[PDB]
């Protein structure tokens, strides 16, 4: 994957000027309602909180944004953790990122243009691939 | 498989889309063309943006059909039959594209609608899925 | 949705499968585990090959279900109702996995059957498609 | 993509020791019956022959195997052809490769093991990605 400066800027700027923690919190809740089967992993953690989890997820994305050209190497362990430890079906990864795009769209309204959506789609595609890599 | 609660949300959303079918539909197609370029393969347009005249006309045909389906939600199979025969026997559009467009309609609604909570999203996603399944039902 | 000729082919494939559900199902799942490693996340096995005992027990339940569905084609919605709820409400298996197994069942039949013409392939695919449709109908 | 010694041989040995033109001819016929909408691209080509087209398709795959290390670069022009001139839905590429796998399995019967199938699956994944690259 190759990034243009405009794409880097759109992603980096949004993470520094938008409350991604809230966006991701609402994206998780949206996901649990539209794609109920994803609850599978959390109905077991009695003290699970969307707010805390979102913060943990945004902390990883924020990291991916800083090493955008090496997301695969950066997420190697996170990927192994999801495959071997958590046993998360990698097919569910896009259900969350797709919900984040809906929340970004809902937040930016007419400013979330097809072109801007394309940049985020591209970014989440790179993130899904990096985190799905260590599934053997 | 539609409760009375989902019926009211759907009808309420069909009302909004009916106001300007071409504008909403054009935006839906533009997102699809940006996110899934392969889908441009069916249209011989010069402008694949929301402003394209051909995209506006097609976008409008698509949304009007969605609005009408939302109104005949009680009998989706008999209502979308002609439309299902058209895609499967005449246009021969690869069915893998239907769900792709459904997600772009969802994103388009989120950027417009004042309220787009998980519940409304779910009701709308359920209608589009039902519509996509009918449209893919007459290929073979 | 099934011509009288498709039900005859379906009826022929169901008898071949019913003879060794464990062996056949195990091969189907082994192929799924190799081509789509993510599907392994639902099972806690030590051996994911067709030689595994756990894989054969599960593979057996899966294939016997298909055999029975092949028997109840005239009303798949009613016959498969219970299994759909189990998948949709109890197991919570991501429905995106269903079509992936369908293709592995198809490859498995191709390596075993004496005759697997495109006509026979089409009838089986249509049956697996309908089963996948019903199994994902009660998630939301 | 990194190819193990085992996969490189499996692929090359087959294109070597097997009648791949017949396999793809039948794969094409299989795809036209199972996925009827793929016929649209040839409905106006009055002189179309499955066996002729197959030799041409096998030609590119043979070239992809010779350059298994960089199919992406090799297929750049072919990808642009399918995208710009032929206007083939890239989402239809796997319908043919999936049918080639069914023909290989029907051909090798019990020798087409899940592990061997994985080799071919990864190969056609690389090929579909290479032929879909230039769609913009
Ligand atoms: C695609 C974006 C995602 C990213 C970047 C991400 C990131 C993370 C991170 C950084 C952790 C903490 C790792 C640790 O415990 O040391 C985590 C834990 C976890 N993730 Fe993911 N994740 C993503 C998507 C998902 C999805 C969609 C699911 C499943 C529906 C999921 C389920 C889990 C679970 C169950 C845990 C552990 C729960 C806990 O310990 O509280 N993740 N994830
Ligand atoms: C929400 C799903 C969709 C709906 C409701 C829908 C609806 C329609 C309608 C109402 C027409 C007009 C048919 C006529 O002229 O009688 C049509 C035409 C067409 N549709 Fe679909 N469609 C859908 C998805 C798609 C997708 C995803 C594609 C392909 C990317 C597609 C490609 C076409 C094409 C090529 C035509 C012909 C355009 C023309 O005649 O100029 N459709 N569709
Ligand atoms: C498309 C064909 C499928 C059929 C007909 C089918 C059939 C079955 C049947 C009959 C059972 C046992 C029902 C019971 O005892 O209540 C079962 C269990 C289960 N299925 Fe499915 N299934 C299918 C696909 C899948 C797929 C693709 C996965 C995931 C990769 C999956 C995961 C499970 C799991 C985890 C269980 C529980 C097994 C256990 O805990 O012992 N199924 N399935
Ligand atoms: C990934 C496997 C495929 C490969 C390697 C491939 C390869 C080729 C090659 C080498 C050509 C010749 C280009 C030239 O004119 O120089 C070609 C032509 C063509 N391909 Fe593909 N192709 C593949 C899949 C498909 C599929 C799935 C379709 C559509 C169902 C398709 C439709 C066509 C058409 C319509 C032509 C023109 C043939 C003619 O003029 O008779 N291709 N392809």
């Amino acid at each position: 994957v190759h990034w243009t400066q405009e794409e880097r800027d759109e992603i980096s700027k949004t993470f520094q000027g938008t409350d991604m923690k809230t966006v991701v919190t609402q994206a998780l809740d949206r996901m649990f309602k539209v794609y109920p089967w994803t609850n599978r992993y959390f109905q077991k953690r009695t003290d699970f909180r969307s707010s805390i989890h979102a913060g943990i997820v945004v902390g990883a994305l924020q990291d991916a944004v800083k090493h955008m050209d090496d997301v695969k190497t950066l997420f190697k362990d996170l990927s192994k953790k999801h495959a071997d430890d958590l046993h998360v079906d990698p097919g569910s990864f896009h259900l969350l990122t797709d919900c984040i795009i809906v929340e970004l769209a809902y937040l930016r309204k007419d400013c979330f243009t097809p072109h801007i959506q394309g940049i985020w789609d591209k970014f989440f595609e790179v993130v899904i691939d990096a985190i799905s890599k260590q599934y053997h | 498989a539609f409760t009375a609660c989902e019926k009211q949300t759907i009808g309420k959303i069909a009302q909004v889309l009916a106001k300007s079918p071409e504008a909403y539909g054009a935006e839906c197609l533009a997102r699809l063309f940006v996110t899934h370029p392969g889908s441009k393969s069916y249209f011989e347009y010069k402008d694949y943006s929301a402003a394209g005249a051909k995209v506006q006309v097609h976008g409008g045909k698509v949304i009007r059909a969605v609005v009408k389906a939302a109104e005949h939600v009680d009998d989706l199979h008999s209502h979308l039959e002609t439309l299902a025969l058209t895609h499967g026997k005449k246009l021969l559009v690869d069915p893998q594209n239907f769900p792709m467009l459904s997600e772009c309609i969802i994103v388009t609604l989120a950027t417009h609608l004042t309220e787009f909570s998980p519940d409304t999203h779910c009701a709308v996603d359920k209608l589009l899925s039902a519509i996509c399944q009918e449209l893919s039902s007459r290929y073979r």
